[PDB]
């Protein structure tokens, strides 16, 4: 009956694994940032990702060695190249056999003004560098991709090493090492995985962030842009390497019927395509490595923030919806710069944007943390042609990452968004506009619940839907509410008990009863108490008749959950786990055999009686153990004390007594209606025991 | 415990030191042109039957000034109020303020909005200068007829006043903009009548709307009018019929400290 | 719901039987010795962890003990006030303890013309202001001077000097004539009705010194006056936080504030 | 095992040691060395065997607080009032007045929190100065930042013995000069009834419980007055009957130490 | 309730994770020649069945310095001592000091005159520089091979030893003379077997004696011996047989919840 909520709780628990898998995918990179000077603490890694040729990163000592890093593009044979190492120009020999993967080389000076060499052969397609400083040694990436090792050196002044970079770098602690390799050896990680999406000023402290419902239905006019990153490869400008999309920022103002609203927006793109226009293998010809274009399987995200009485209540969201209107984006001409001959020109390319989701987001400008709204946009391909002239590239659709600005400095999107926020209103006035003891309270609240309604609720079984359908929830946390309670429940005491019973039963396929079985394994009192404690697990075996203890436990838990208000969504799993075990330690069970009844109590009580006139019967442990193994079991809500007192002090008929031994809800509720003091005492004693 | 308000009290149909205040305006004393009038009034009250040291006299400069932090000292209060043909609203508000009991709550308008619960909630602002401007909202926190972030288009309900009583239609929240440097605004609810006070006016035309109710003006026996030309006539005629005044009111609603309203948190 | 007349109640001795606001008054010394502006939010979050609703714990500040005693504030549900012990401010400490730990129902006074007397040990003269200098001269039955010339306001004897608060008592059964400059101070005739359990006072530094009743026969160090040692105000704040529930158990809601006493004496 | 401790019991209806802690000030004022023999012989005349009374010396209350080492079964300790040392006085009295069980803390690396009203943080050392910052569920400091140390909040500076409490139930990140002190998490079990404290001048400052609303005065916290230390010694020795009737003897320490270590 | 009053027990005859510390000498640390060895051993103990981070490790500079008041703060302790062919008595003293419960009472050297009562009584002196000189006395406190006033005729029993155990014949008093500024002597009475610890010896030839009793040479099961040439083999051996080591020992009987007035230290 109402006990079914327990049985389902351990049943579908396996699904948590799937969610847990997703959680491990969701189980985080800090960056990127402007190229500046700082002191990255120990136990932190440096995940550098340059794209432009030049001096990548250097760690200054002024007393110990000089470390220099040089990045070399492919398609360059054995020649000499000039860089600016520590401000002093130096020539370096370069010889490359790989054609689509760039190569990093480490330059070491034995002192501040020592000799110059080139070593540390690194080859990588995403062009990623890892440097660590921990435990009296410096770590740097060494070994060919994908699987490699870390070169180790030991030079003084470790904690004072301040490495000035000239690219975008991420700082990661040690525990995400399994992430780091997965984020280094497996291509460029998506931008949405980052914490500080915009490459603006760096902060080392960024934090991702009775009631009353408040509704805000306002209007937005989003103006957003794109951003291109272009790099030129080696040689003499005859070929480029990367023309890609990068995040952009735009801050503007507009009118909203009087207010000069300041709207801050940031844009990003994910899942783009990379068309390859592979030229001839001769060193002097127009060759492009990757051409990043946006297609149907790619999306663009916009993060929107602006001061308003609506945006100042977003920290807790009850419901969120979007009703945007689609906006078309068309590209413009992008003429290459080929020193000799006619340079190629890109033309065409047009797409449309539509809204298919929304959630919270993080954004920072200088030092101000924001709780922004992230709108997800799906893309569609359109009519206008997109071709690359002067070559053989024709009949392609999408939008190139060369010049999507098309002269216009903003793309307008107008729509209406509606969200519902939860605000702490201790009364029906003083509503804010801008943004333990529970054990004692729960135990004290458990003295005033009614009985007839309790029995009625215990008659109606619950499920995974009715348990949380009466409690308010936040849409951000309601996603993982059943998942967390089931994850905590699969580690409950009842879980260990059922696992041990299953293991013992399976092992038995290789005492106090008639023979060996998985249930027969003041001495009489102790043995009977152990038998009852093991038999408590029978309530998960669906071999009961009528109501059971766990039904009452579930009913009282539901009632006290509904009445209580001092419990957070993070607290429900603990309460459920503790209550499913600690509730009702004094359980009683009775079994019937040929007009005879044997009953045993966990506390150490044991009795036997007949169904005709309730005559005391001497106790036989052997037959009890023989029959309880495979026979109907009924929870002894009405044990022998109450039954005998009722048969003496009140003139009941045979049907009532026989149903009471079966614990029929109808006759029990009839007795409740009659308000017999003995049944009230029994029910109240049972109820008072329900506490943590 | 609860002083025993639960168990009903049943009887039978056939069964068989004190203080008195006197509030007067200052210009009345100026027109009296005497320095020992208090002693004469004391002797007359003694001849009436009050013990010596029971009648006390207090002074208030003006209706505007007295309404700031009103105080009631004695177990009985008979205030003398002068009438101006342009201060009807202020006189009515003062009568309502120091004629009925109140339970108030403190307010801080820099963080919280405010609303109304039912038709027994009123706003009371006191101070040397209170200017209260309101701007209601729709069902989605948007100003109607007033920009919610502009302090210019807010409608006005109070300016250049010392005692202001404000009410707006319930069911809709509002934002408040007041010069809090010289004012303080509190949310109050009326619990019923105060019988510790009594108001007698000189002149006037029986115009005192003691309730915010537009429909009715329930005149009681605690608000009366007397004609005047020289203040000594009024003093004599108010000390002569004092027994009727005492019979009208009662001394069983005295507050603990002198405050027209009960503060809370 | 018969508010006025007291009616006897009836109960039993065997049958089984059986939100608000919290304020805090602290001296400026702790503020000068903490050096953290956002401490209010920290304390609010800690009280939230203890169970109190957030955004509902108020704070008040005062310059000194004597200046704080000027017109004290009962406007709160649970007064928990700290006081720095001083080896030379004992009388002001005692008078403050008397004034903010008992419910005092007072009456108005005007000494410039009238006589005054007292009838019981519950009768006291309480003066509050910025500069109060009490002069007292008892008189005989025939209104003649006893140790003072009634026609002059100099031959009297001063029972107070340069204090913001003062509590005085005279022998019941005789009349008195009072002299004080009421320009910067006022005075009331008050009767001590009953103990107000809406306030708690916790002392820091020194030893047990308070005396809540003027009777020499009793100096009851009751359980609404505590004493703790201190060298860092953060320690005092934490110690107060850790036992808010015990302080709540000691006290209770103001009995006069409940609707039960709506016609005896409102709050 | 159980002769009746916490198990059913049915009723019906000389060589013990005695230490004495004295400050150096008394010895300097009286200016003699033969007084030990005099006190031993007076004890013998009172009825206690000679050589059964120890005597130990402490330079200062601060120094004596550094890891106290009990040396007898019955104990009486003397202390002198100070103008601005009541915190140390009361804390030392409470520490040496109740039994303690302490779990060593690796304060440098991990975080900590207490569990109940019966938990306290005890720190002793030559020069201790603790600074703590409370945490949240987001692992960000409240009124503080988890990286820097200066912006923390002081709880004790340059103090020999610190007994402190925090809001019990929420984790906190602490910091201290570990190379000059030591911090241990301890729980107060019960009353250590084999030690009494005698005050010499003062006004009953001692409080033996962190509870603000409860501050009892037991039978082992008394006070006398002094003008020459010989008077105090003679009064203490003469009325040894009352003192020996007050305390018990079944609270002997299983080892010579103030508080047990991880048991 | 109350403990300590041992009520007699009555059973029947019809029935069927903590802290673990470990010490080692500095020579072992030098021979190991590694940094992360602690993590390796902790993970090995995790494999054998102990929680990670629950197996601490300490160190002692030398057998001499380890002798200066050897404390123990573990529920399970095994002490590793490196045998040396010339400090046999030092090893015996260390074993007899850390193997049995010792109940001590402080003893002076100037005022009183100490003695001994029973064979279960010993004298323990610990300090940086312990020089112990003794002299027996007669009933009349006269001189017996030494004069009380003199101090240069007292018989040495132990000089400069970091640990000193001594015993004198019962029934006679003895006077002492020892540098209190460098050594401390404590009158102690032996309670019984302290099972919280075990001793494992490397090399050696069964030298330790756990008592001054001549006629008895009790080879306890807690005293165990091995042989070694590289410390890693000994470490692996002692880690492998953790089950036998813990089964030999038991909980510190004086640290259970039966402490109340059970003559705990």
């Amino acid at each position: 009956m109402a006990s079914l909520i327990y049985r389902q709780l351990l049943t579908n628990s396996y699904t948590v694994d799937l969610s847990d898998e997703i959680q491990e995918i969701g189980s985080l990179l800090d960056g990127p940032y402007q190229p500046t000077t700082f002191n990255p603490p120990v136990d932190y890694w440096m995940l550098l990702a340059p794209t432009t040729p030049g001096v990548i990163v250097e760690g200054t000592n002024n007393t110990d060695r000089w470390l220099a890093t040089i990045l070399i593009e492919p398609n360059v044979q054995s020649e000499n190249r000039t860089y600016t190492i520590f401000g002093i120009q130096e020539q370096l020999t370069v010889s490359n056999t790989s054609q689509d993967q760039w190569k990093f080389i480490d330059v070491v000076k034995t002192t501040a003004n020592g000799s110059i060499g080139q070593y540390g052969p690194l080859l990588s397609s995403p062009k990623l560098y890892a440097v660590m400083k921990h435990n009296e040694k410096l770590y740097t990436y060494e070994g060919q991709t994908p699987n490699a090792t870390t070169a180790h050196y030991s030079t003084t002044n470790y904690d004072s090493v301040n490495m000035t970079a000239f690219c975008d770098f991420y700082i990661i602690p040690r525990s995400e090492e399994s992430k780091c390799t997965e984020y280094i050896n497996n291509g460029l990680p998506p931008i949405q995985n980052t914490r500080n999406v915009v490459p603006l000023s760096l902060t080392a402290r960024d934090v991702i962030h009775l009631w009353k419902e408040m509704q805000y239905n306002r209007d937005i006019t989003i103006r957003f842009k794109f951003a291109n990153t272009i790099i030129k490869s080696g040689g003499l400008g005859y070929k480029w390497s990367e023309i890609s999309f990068k995040p952009a920022n735009y801050q503007y103002t507009y009118t909203r019927d009087g207010e000069e609203v300041t709207a801050h927006t940031t844009c990003s793109v994910n899942g783009m395509n990379d068309f390859s226009f592979n030229g001839g293998y001769l060193p002097t010809d127009f060759v492009v490595s990757k051409f990043e274009v946006i297609k149907e399987n790619s999306y663009v995200y916009i993060d929107y923030w602006d001061d308003s009485q609506a945006f100042r209540n977003v920290v807790y969201v009850r419901s969120l919806a979007a009703n945007l209107n689609s906006v078309m984006c068309t590209g413009g001409s992008y003429n290459f710069s080929l020193p000799v001959g006619q340079w190629p020109v890109l033309t065409g390319g047009a797409v449309s944007l539509h809204s298919a989701g929304v959630t919270l987001s993080t954004q920072f400008t200088d030092f101000v943390s924001l709780n922004s709204l992230r709108f997800r946009f799906r893309l569609a391909v359109e009519e206008p042609h997109f071709k690359l002239t002067r070559t053989r590239l024709d009949r392609l659709y999408g939008l190139p990452a060369a010049d999507p600005n098309n002269g216009k400095e903003y793309y307008e999107i107008a729509g209406r968004f509606s969200l519902i926020s939860l605000v702490p209103s201790n009364d029906d006035y003083q509503t804010p506009i801008a943004n333990g003891e529970l054990r004692e309270e729960f135990n004290a609240l458990s003295q005033e619940i009614a009985m007839s309604q309790l029995i009625d609720l215990a008659l109606l079984p619950l499920d995974m839907f009715s348990m949380f359908s009466g409690i308010k929830s936040t849409i951000d946390a309601a996603k993982s509410m059943a998942t967390n309670v089931m994850k905590k429940f699969k580690k409950s005491g009842l879980a260990n008990s059922v696992s041990t019973l299953t293991d013992s039963l399976s092992d038995a396929a290789s005492s106090i009863g008639s023979s060996a079985s998985a249930w027969t394994d003041s001495s009489v009192s102790t043995q009977t108490s152990t038998i009852s404690r093991r038999l408590r697990l029978k309530e998960m075996a669906t071999q009961t008749e009528g109501m059971n203890f766990d039904d009452i436990s579930a009913a009282v838990l539901k009632t006290k959950i509904d009445k209580s208000t001092q419990i957070s969504p993070n607290t429900i799993p603990d309460i459920v786990t503790e209550a499913s075990e600690k509730f009702i330690p004094n359980r009683a069970y009775r079994v019937i055999n040929n007009d005879d009844v044997f009953e045993a109590g966990i506390d150490g009580k044991f009795f036997a009686y007949k169904v005709d006139t309730f005559e005391e019967i001497p106790f036989d442990v052997q037959k009890f153990a023989d029959l309880v193994t495979d026979s109907p079991v009924i929870s002894a809500i009405i044990d022998f004390k109450t039954l005998k007192n009722l048969n003496d002090n009140y003139g009941i008929s045979r049907q009532q007594a026989f149903n009471l031994l079966r614990s029929d809800p109808r006759v029990l509720r009839e007795f409740i209606n009659q308000d017999n003091p003995i049944i009230r005492n029994r029910i109240e004693q049972l109820i008072m025991q329900c506490r943590l | 415990q609860n002083y025993g308000i639960n168990l009903p009290i049943t009887g039978s149909m056939d069964i068989a030191t004190s203080t008195l205040c006197l509030y007067y305006p200052t210009e009345a004393a100026t027109e009296i042109n005497d320095n020992s009038w208090k002693d004469t009034l004391s002797q007359l009250f003694l001849t009436k039957g009050w013990p010596t040291g029971s009648v006390y006299f207090k002074e208030y400069t003006n209706i505007a000034s007295f309404s700031v932090d009103p105080q009631l000292y004695c177990d009985y209060n008979v205030v003398l109020m002068k009438y101006d043909a342009t201060l009807q609203l202020d006189m009515s508000e003062l009568a309502d303020l120091i004629l009925n009991e109140w339970l108030c709550n403190p307010m801080d308008i820099t963080l919280y909005y405010y609303q109304q619960t039912d038709e027994a909630n009123k706003w009371i602002s006191m101070g040397s200068s209170c200017t209260i401007k309101v701007c209601p909202l729709n069902t989605q926190t948007l100003g109607i007829g007033c920009l919610t972030t502009d302090a210019t288009t807010f409608e006005e309900v109070a300016t250049a006043e010392k005692l202001v009583i404000t009410d707006v239609v319930d069911g809709v929240n509002h934002k408040l903009d007041v010069t809090t440097a010289t004012c303080t605004i509190r949310n109050c609810k009326k619990l019923g009548p105060r019988e510790n006070v009594a108001v007698i006016q000189v002149g006037g035309s029986d115009i005192l709307d003691i309730t915010a109710d537009p429909t009715t003006a329930p005149q009681t026996e605690r608000m009366m009018r007397i004609n005047w030309k020289k203040w000594w006539q009024v003093f004599y005629t108010v000390v002569d019929y004092v027994d009727q005044i005492i019979q009208v009111m009662s001394k069983r609603s005295r507050s603990l400290n002198s405050a027209a309203f009960y503060y809370r948190v």
